[PDB]
């Protein structure tokens, strides 16, 4: 009756509250005991502390709740940002070190749900860049998961507004190249609803979304700020993104991949005080910056990531 | 796109959980893990219109009934066929969400949940909707979270009480 809880929340909004038997002291792993997640479900995921500006991936024995009560002292250890917009929450996300080996594996529907969740939040916020192919593919797999069978009377003319295109197109894409993408989304629309061999069951179409992500540079990044500094010497914030397949940066602005690098492809160094880190890439007479308080986290990721490898 | 506060009241193993969790995921929850208050969050069409649900999906027993009755727009009360204490027990939330609404024009349906289990039926059908119609004809719906009977029906006709 007296007891604490949390709500542990999802990229959708949607959120499960799990009681604290150790008040502040619960831990990440007693959390996710308090989920309504199998082992096969559990193993996929972790709980992250996020506010607009920054997210962290937990570890099994950190106390989260700790880590919200500390969380203007962590943005001012990790950031340059003011506290007063930044009260953080909980998030069941990707364990950024999930293998895509492993991802490949899963049948779970819950655990494709949620990945598939996770997914199209990134794809709508614009952290995927991929061809105007690739885009078109994913609307039309979300067109059938959110909007069910095309019908030629409902969907064929007046249908994607810009209403119904900002749930299925990169938010960066919206405005100016989606429109002319309208017809080619809904002919692969009416193409996966009339083909017989396409599986329409959630978790058959939701795995489908997943399949056409995998193959994105970014898919299941940690992003990170930072600043780099042109060659005259112009400031541009950058997102790092850090996942299983390399190093990603992505202009803040307006989320354009300003390189893409695999591991085996680069080096890093840390800076002296953990406030900036420098990528050379291995065999291409190129080098660059990247100043963030984050700098640490991000060598620490890569070094983490790489040695996964085997 | 138009925001739908759906609540899903009812005592403790009626299957809340599962009603919500196979009309918003599609799966069917066989563990019975009691609920502390999860929320959901679903895009449907109902009447032709892209409808946002948020569905709040409620402890058995208190805390913040007065609160989700205060929010809430529409109501689903569920009781098991399967067990008597569960259907009596929704008298009390249906006077209690109109004390609060301070109104007897609410979206509300009555949901005798677990149709599957017929053999184990304790709550018949007829005094389903006997109690609907003392309910200013309530609407009334006999659904499984398994068998994925009278599911969507559930939150479908909650918005559409909600839009008239
Ligand atoms: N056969 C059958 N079992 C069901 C059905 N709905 C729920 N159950 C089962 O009944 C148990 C309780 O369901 P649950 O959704 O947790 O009930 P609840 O109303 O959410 N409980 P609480 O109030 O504690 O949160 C579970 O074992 C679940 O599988 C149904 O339609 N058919
Ligand atoms: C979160 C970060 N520490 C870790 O999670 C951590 C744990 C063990 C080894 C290295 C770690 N640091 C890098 C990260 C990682 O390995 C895995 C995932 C990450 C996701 C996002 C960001 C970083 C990391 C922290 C910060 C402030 C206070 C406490 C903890
Ligand atoms: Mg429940």
């Amino acid at each position: 009756k007296p007891y604490e809880k949390v709500r542990i929340y999802r990229m959708d909004g949607s959120y499960r509250s799990v009681e604290l038997k150790h008040g502040n002291n619960t831990t990440v792993q007693q959390i996710m005991e308090g989920m309504r997640l199998s082992q096969e479900t559990q193993q996929y995921f972790t709980i992250w502390i996020c506010s607009e500006n920054l997210s962290l991936q937990l570890k099994p024995y950190h106390k989260p709740l700790q880590h919200v009560r500390d969380w203007p002292e962590i943005l001012a250890e990790l950031t340059n940002l003011d506290p007063q917009r930044e009260t953080p929450q909980l998030f069941l996300r990707r364990d950024v070190r999930l293998p895509l080996e492993v991802e490949k594996q899963i049948e779970d529907p819950l655990a494709i749900l949620i990945l598939f969740d996770e997914a199209r939040y990134n794809l709508l916020k614009g952290f995927y860049t991929a061809p105007d192919a690739k885009l078109i593919t994913l609307a039309s797999l979300l067109l059938q998961i959110v909007y069910g069978n095309y019908e030629s009377k409902k969907h064929k003319q007046g249908f994607l507004n810009e209403e119904n295109l900002k749930s299925i197109v990169p938010v960066t894409k919206l405005k100016s190249k989606a429109p002319h993408w309208t017809n080619r989304i809904l002919h692969e629309y009416k193409n996966l609803s009339t083909s017989e061999g396409v599986s329409k069951e959630m978790h058959h179409l939701q795995r489908m979304f997943l399949q056409n992500c995998w193959e994105i540079p970014t898919y299941g990044a940690a992003f990170f700020t930072g600043q780099i500094f042109t060659k005259n010497h112009k400031v541009i914030p950058v997102y790092v993104g850090v996942n299983i397949k390399g190093l990603h940066l992505l202009n803040m602005e307006t989320k354009a991949l300003l390189i893409s690098l695999k591991y085996g492809c680069f080096m890093w160094q840390l800076g002296d005080t953990d406030t900036c880190f420098q990528i050379h890439s291995m065999e291409n007479k190129m080098s660059f910056i990247v100043h963030t308080k984050q700098a640490g986290l991000v060598v620490k990721l890569l070094m983490k990531l790489n040695g996964q490898l085997m | 796109m138009r925001e739908y506060k759906l609540v899903v009241l009812g005592s403790g193993g009626v299957g809340k959980s599962a009603l919500t969790v196979q009309f918003v995921q599609g799966i069917f929850v066989e563990k019975y893990d009691p609920t502390i208050e999860d929320s959901y969050r679903k895009q449907v069409e109902v009447d032709a219109q892209q409808c946002m649900l948020e569905i709040l999906d409620t402890a058995g027993t208190e805390a913040m009934r007065d609160l989700y009755m205060k929010n809430g727009q529409g109501f689903a009360l569920v009781y098991s066929i399967t067990a008597q204490s569960t259907f009596n027990d929704l008298q009390d939330l249906r006077e209690q969400i109109l004390r609060v609404k301070d109104t007897d024009d609410v979206p509300m349906i009555l949901v005798g949940n677990k149709c599957d289990l017929e053999d184990e039926r304790v709550v018949g059908k007829e005094q389903g909707q006997n109690l609907a119609r003392q309910w200013n004809n309530c609407a009334f719906l006999e659904s499984s979270a398994k068998s994925k009977i009278n599911v969507n029906e559930i939150f479908y006709d909650l918005v559409r009480q909600i839009n008239r």
